[PDB]
């Protein structure tokens, strides 16, 4: 499968973007710049730590849930400001959830273990 | 017929290619003299800079002889007296 | 051409003794095929040869019951026959826009050689003498990708390059881009090679292997760059209609500084002699101050 | 169709020969004149520096050397004070 | 007495003395740095005009494989 | 020159059959007395310096009787005076003035690094003309130590911005706001090093008529430039746009002295060792390829 | 007192002395330091560029000539193609 | 005579709008204009826009006896800038001084960026001189000129 996502996935697994575990794992670019021409995928992801991650994550899955072949399962990382609550309430709102830390690598395994049984 | 426009299209295509190969080669070489005049040109300036800073200390040493012949002549003008 | 290779193949498929026949007529059956089509459109030049990938791949494993482990190194040794004998015949087909479009970039490119990465904010720093030896290098793989007939050496060729240009962004910021390199290698005969590799690679080596990731990602990088605009810059029109006006004046800076070089040795050779008159009108003080006051 | 289809491929064939002839002309010379460039952007740069950091010397000797020589003659009015 | 005037003396062609020299010193402080900046921007051609050339001297050993591997495809 | 003022000074006033006499003794008088208080405090001698002035300024309106016509009169006035007394009154031995006089002179000594990349001044010297003129408000800085008297001297600073202003207009071709400007005669302090710069301009500070120094044309440049000046001993790294880095580092490990030739002296050396081996390099394959196109050509021409 | 005004005189004086006569050689000798030294400076560095210029060049000669010698060479194995 | 000082961030046009108010460059002043039979003169500093040398006004502006600040409309941070500048001059500035603001480059006001009954407001709140200017098509120009005139003594 294909899974489309600096640090959260170098706890989990020379190159930054891929990664193989099969874990096929592409990478995406910092920069807010050149944002569209996305899709190639079966598996995606969206990630947000600073309340502006939490709403480019918006219009990302504001894109993503219109764009794609109707099949591809999405997982959201947190990385305070923001309640979770809030967070939690949009999630669910619209349907697997988490927030993560990579130095204690606390919730690393898990996502990546959780994402894998949900693909058919 | 498929000689006249077949064979045809190919050699358009190899005389293509060839153009592709000249149009790379000239503006390689062409880039390349602007970079030898840029590297000369950042330096050509440091290069008038020491000219003229050393115009300036002429200048000002003209200047400073231009006053000391005046001066040893009022000097040799007190000395002249009874 | 016909014959050593004839016999590379025929010395290669008798090994089994099993499957050594079988492989060797089909091939030549949907070859003739191919090459009857070689006059035929370009799109249905492809089909029956795709065709023929997903066909043996899947004729081969139903009836054939081999281990597969192996098969990671068949994706390489096959594509080397068909490629030698039919690069005359489907790279840059007479049919298609490939020379054309091949052009396109290559005018494309050449035009916006005014541009620098700091605007792009690239991860990269070229002062060191290391990021930019790999610079150097990094621009001649995806070069050398056309050298080469064959899909495997030549995606050897982009997977070597996009390996070999991160390792700037490890030696300035050293962090583990690519309209960055590409912007200024300007590619030879890209088109027909791009699609020679959507025609002919490997539909498995652009799913699995590496080299597949790497080339997903450059043709994002290229159909942006193709209408590249101001809005992936984030810069004003105004000047920028200035820079459409073009800033080619290539001999010019050499002009330029060709002028200046004579009246700055001007500028020198007006002082040497100056100061050469300054030191003979120097002494006839000193001696002049002598001679008077020598006398009492 | 072969009727339309020859104009077309006479054309692109017969533009781009001109084409190629436009670009070779152009290279061949432009080279030709940056070999040239290099030869008066150097044997005069060099002849400029050369006479520089070796020519702006005089000038320096020169305004230390004065000083001295400034002082020769102010010691030599000193002289006069006795011969009075 | 007249030991103090003298020593005016000892003094004042001294301090002159020292412009002579401190002036000379700045200047080739200067004369240095400008040099300076040249070599540095100097320095920075040479090696370029070396990278090119590996650069070359390999892509010319890889093209002895091109022909090789070429020919060794028509014979 | 101590010799010569008293001649042309009388040259201009022996018009005057009514009040030039007026004037002149009545001047002579407490002057003779600055002769006599040039042991006095220095405040003191600025002071009755600005009070004579003031008061001839009230006085012949008093008796003798327009300001239209006083900028004009204002430079001779003073010049007799500076003639005899510049010698008692610049850079007092009492004063600090030779002291700054030099920390300053050390402290531009220092600053031969600058380059308007740092401070970005709206000049471009690379045309001839342009560094003329450069050269020119220079050589007026220069100059401006050898003017005995503040008049020629405050010319000296007008003079010298006007060959700034010039070479700003040459170079910019729009005229300069002091966004434009300041860092321009800056640039021209930091390249003058200026002599006696400090005592020549407290000598004007404290001897000058204030008048021409408020209305006239001078008062502005002597101001923005007093500004660059003390703003230059005070300086900032983060005012240059430099980190501490590079603000400590020009300074810090350099001016060690003469060593610099010594490095650049060095490394000349590996330079040229270095372009020699490139060529030879290059000369490798001038050889070592065609070898290979004539080899490739004539090895296998054969069948 | 008078003749401690001496001493002490005499001290200045002749530490003085020995340090004019110092500074006297410092300086001269040093005016010959960059005399010589620029002199360095230059020749070399005129010989230097000389070199550059005349040399760094010299290699495009090739650049553009390796590129003839890629296509004359790629074109041989075609004069070989159709025999 | 009468003394004024002009202060602002840089290229906002405080280069520009005296120019307007071709022969040498951009210096002080000294305008004479009378609205009556006796005759007021001006004088003028041009000052640091570039804002690392906003440091040193003190003396550009101490025995002057009028003053002036520039911010630019298509540019809030010039407006920002004229407020910290109104502060410092109330504060430290001789309080003997007398005040006027505005917003320029009126000409490409389809860029506008400062609003004007804002502005109005921070003005008229301190008891400022607001009516914004434009120096290409020079509109309150004069206008806000003898609107300083009147002031003085």
């Amino acid at each position: 499968f294909k899974l489309v996502l600096s640090s959260l996935v170098l706890r989990f697994v020379i190159g930054a973007a891929f990664l193989t575990q099969k874990f096929e794992i592409w990478d995406t670019a910092g920069q807010e710049r050149y944002h569209s021409l996305a899709p190639m995928a079966q598996a995606a992801i969206v990630v947000y730590d600073n309340e502006e991650s939490f709403a480019r994550a918006k219009n990302w899955v504001k894109e993503l849930q219109r764009q794609a072949s109707p099949n591809i399962v999405i997982a959201l990382s947190g990385n305070r400001a923001v309640d979770f609550q809030e967070a939690q309430s949009y999630a669910d709102d619209n349907s697997l959830f988490m927030e993560t830390s990579a130095k204690t690598s606390m919730n690393v395994n898990e996502i990546f273990m959780a994402i894998a049984k949900k693909l058919p | 017929t498929r000689d006249q426009v077949k064979k045809l299209q190919l050699m358009l295509r190899q005389a293509n290619d060839q153009l592709e190969k000249t149009m790379k080669d000239k503006q390689e070489l062409e880039d390349f003299i602007k970079q030898s005049s840029e590297d000369s040109s950042h330096q050509i300036s440091a290069l008038v800079l020491r000219a003229q800073a050393s115009e300036i200390l002429l200048e000002e040493l003209q200047q400073g002889l231009s006053q000391a012949k005046r001066d040893v002549q009022e000097q040799m003008a007190v000395l002249m007296q009874s | 051409e016909t014959d050593r290779v004839s016999k590379e193949f025929i010395e290669f498929l008798k090994t089994f003794h099993k499957t050594g026949q079988e492989i060797y007529k089909q091939t030549k059956l949907f070859l003739e095929g191919m090459h009857y089509k070689r006059d035929l459109s370009i799109e249905e030049q492809s089909e029956c040869a795709q065709d023929f990938y997903h066909n043996v791949a899947e004729r081969m494993q139903t009836r054939g019951k081999v281990p597969p482990e192996r098969v990671e190194k068949i994706m390489d040794q096959i594509e080397k026959y068909i490629m030698t004998r039919l690069y005359k015949y489907v790279f840059c087909p007479e049919t298609t826009d490939d020379e054309k479009k091949d052009l396109a970039i290559q005018k494309r490119i050449r035009a916006l050689r005014w541009v620098t990465p700091q605007m792009l904010c690239v991860p990269v720093n070229e002062d060191i003498p290391e990021v930019s030896d790999m610079v150097v290098k990094a621009i001649t793989d995806i070069i050398e990708m056309d050298s080469k007939r064959v899909p495997r050496d030549k995606l050897a060729c982009i997977t070597k390059c996009s390996k070999h240009i991160f390792n700037a962004i490890k030696i300035t910021k050293n962090e583990p881009t690519l309209i960055y390199i590409v912007l200024k290698g300007n590619p030879p005969r890209l088109q027909s090679n791009i699609q020679y590799i959507t025609r002919f690679c490997n539909p498995s080596r652009l799913m699995t292997g590496e080299d597949g990731y790497y080339f997903t990602n450059l043709c994002c990088a290229v159909a942006f760059i193709e209408k590249l605009d101001a809005q992936s810059l984030n810069l004003s029109q105004e000047d920028f209609d200035r820079y459409m006006s073009g800033q080619t004046s290539p001999r010019k800076q050499m002009y330029k500084n060709l002028d200046l070089l004579s009246q700055l040795n001007e500028r020198q050779e007006r002082i040497m002699n100056e100061a050469k008159k300054l030191e003979k009108d120097l002494i006839d003080w000193t001696d002049g101050i002598a001679r008077e006051v020598q006398d009492i």
